[PDB]
């Protein structure tokens, strides 16, 4: 498409500044590091105890 | 008469994992893993990729008669081949050092 | 709670408090409410901010990496190349996931710990002038008011200024 | 002991106790004995179980990897291949060993910490009704019995129900 | 301070004390001074020594690694080789830096923690015979002297031997 990115993959373009991505090992541009993960969520807050 | 010390809490449904326990719900959290995309092949620094379509590198460079649409291409951000890139060497033969050549083309 | 405060001697969260991560509850005759602690909260904010940024800096962003082609007499080196690709992919996947597991435990600990610090910093201010009434609560041996409530959260509560009053109160038990 | 309990203010282990990792000792006139704490022990059990499994999941099991042959004009690429083999082997050896070092410290900490939590959770129940007699021991200001011993380990000991008795006892000091 | 002692309830360092990392301050009428704690300090010394050595052992020293040459029809394999060189270099750079970040936090924690242990180990010795006068200080309910100061740092202070004296002193408040 007539479309702009800093990071392209065979599946399509990524527009993100996260450190990791699980879309594709093949990358062109500045991309996040491919990894096999399905979930990478880092706690910042504390345990949410509503009751 | 009283005072108490306590900690925040909210309607979040973010879960994380920890050494000691799975699926812990937390008040705040960042996601490190990017998993969405465009769906599309885009320009990089404003330059379009070269779409070889039904040709492959051989067809393009040699000028396979099926690749006339490419005759005009002269600059690109990256080269795309497709599952249908079969028009290359129309007269049968080896293309010696074809992979080196492709690696050369890469820069 | 490795530090026994969160999910511990202080059982619950305060969906009421929305100022910040750590805070006090108070009920003076004048009324009730919540007031989050600046100093601690801003610290935790700052630190955890640094933690996320520090982890992310350690990740150089990935630059162009496209695969390599090989012809059918190059199976060994095509396999060498896959071994490298797979080898690095295992390592980064392991690093990413393992880090996040381990560091999530540390973060939660941190929060638990800050809370305990807060409590104990108050406790060392009050002593006699109030009693440990459970779940992170003090009960004043003397009467105190909203402006006085601000002396506590101030870290400047004047223990002498009410020690007299509290003495003859406590001694009636 | 980073948390000062184990190998600390509570000097020793109880080869007597065999119910679990954490437990109380009691001697009421009726007799002596050991009773391990369910809630804590089962927690520690559960957690440490999760910890071992989580670490092991991060290890994908190794699949067929047989070495490659090379002829005598292929020394560079045979050396490239050894470099990769040795390079990954260093990394996995370092990861394995380093993890186990670091995580062993965390685990022991965990246990120390659980124990301190236990002690302090009791201490916040008893207060006046007993005194800190050293090495994780309380001494009752009032007389108490086996069924009463179960109120402690219950986390439900009724502080008021003996506060009267203990008061006039303590006040004889 | 994750353990609330350092940069916490004990605000400052003692450029006076130069014996060791942890120590007491005392002022008996006979005079003032500093005396560092052997047992703790030597422990911390020993441990942190082990920590540095353990980390460094995990690093096998690097042996001869000189780069490889390639001719102009070998661009793929020259690129494979650079990928390996760069790949391992990223991993070691990440490991080195990340470890040092994380372990620096643990080390500082350790020191904070040792200090808290010390304080509390004293506190459990004194109780009534002295009061919590803030910032890691006790105030004796009885008079005590230099040789007596050595009973404290001894971990053998005789609580009964001054309990009498301190009782009638404290009770004048
Ligand atoms: C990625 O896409 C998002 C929008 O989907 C863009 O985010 C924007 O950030 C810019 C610049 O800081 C803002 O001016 C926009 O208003 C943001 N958009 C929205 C909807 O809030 C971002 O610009 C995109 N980047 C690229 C390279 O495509
Ligand atoms: C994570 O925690 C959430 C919320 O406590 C759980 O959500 C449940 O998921 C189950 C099983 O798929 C659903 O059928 C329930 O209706 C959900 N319950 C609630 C209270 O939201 C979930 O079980 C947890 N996820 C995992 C993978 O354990
Ligand atoms: C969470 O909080 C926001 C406001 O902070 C609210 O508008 C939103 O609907 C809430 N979600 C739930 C599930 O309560």
């Amino acid at each position: 498409h007539d479309c702009n990115t800093k990071c392209q993959t065979p599946h399509g373009a990524i527009n993100s500044s996260l450190p990791f991505q699980n879309i594709h090992p093949v990358t062109i541009g500045e991309c996040p590091k491919y990894v096999r993960s399905t979930k990478l969520r880092m706690a910042t807050g504390l345990r949410n105890i509503p009751s | 008469d009283t005072i108490c010390i306590g900690y925040h809490a909210n309607n979040s449904t973010d879960t994380v994992d920890t050494v000691l326990e799975k699926n812990v719900t937390v008040t705040h959290s960042v996601n490190l893993l990017e998993d969405s995309h465009n769906g599309k092949l885009c320009k990089l620094k404003g330059i379009a990729p070269l779409q070889l379509g039904k040709c492959n590198i051989a067809g393009w460079l040699l000028g396979n008669p099926e690749c006339d649409l490419l005759l005009t291409a002269s600059s690109w951000s990256y080269i795309v081949e497709t599952s249908n890139s079969e028009n290359g060497t129309c007269y049968p033969g080896d293309f010696i050092d074809y992979e080196e050549l492709r690696e050369q083309l890469s820069s | 709670g490795l530090f026994g405060a969160i999910a511990g001697f202080i059982e619950g969260g305060w969906t009421g408090m929305i100022d910040g991560w750590y805070g006090y509850h108070h009920q003076n005759e004048q009324g009730s409410g919540y007031a989050a602690d600046q100093k601690s909260t801003q610290n935790a904010i700052d630190g955890i901010t640094n933690k996320v940024n520090s982890v992310i800096e350690k990740m150089n962003t990935q630059f162009t990496a496209v695969g390599k082609e090989f012809n059918n007499l190059e199976r060994r080196i095509e396999n060498l190349n896959k071994k490298v690709d797979d080898g690095f992919l295992d390592i980064w996947t392991y690093n990413a996931e393992l880090l996040v597991l381990l560091e999530n435990e540390r973060t939660l600990d941190f929060h638990d710990s800050n809370v305990r610090n807060l409590y104990e910093k108050v406790k060392s201010q009050l002593k006699n002038n109030a009693k440990e009434i459970g779940n992170g609560c003090f009960e004043f041996y003397h009467k105190c008011d909203d402006a006085c409530m601000e002396s506590v959260r101030n870290g400047t509560y004047d223990y002498p200024k009410y020690s007299e009053e509290s003495k003859l109160n406590r001694e009636e038990i």
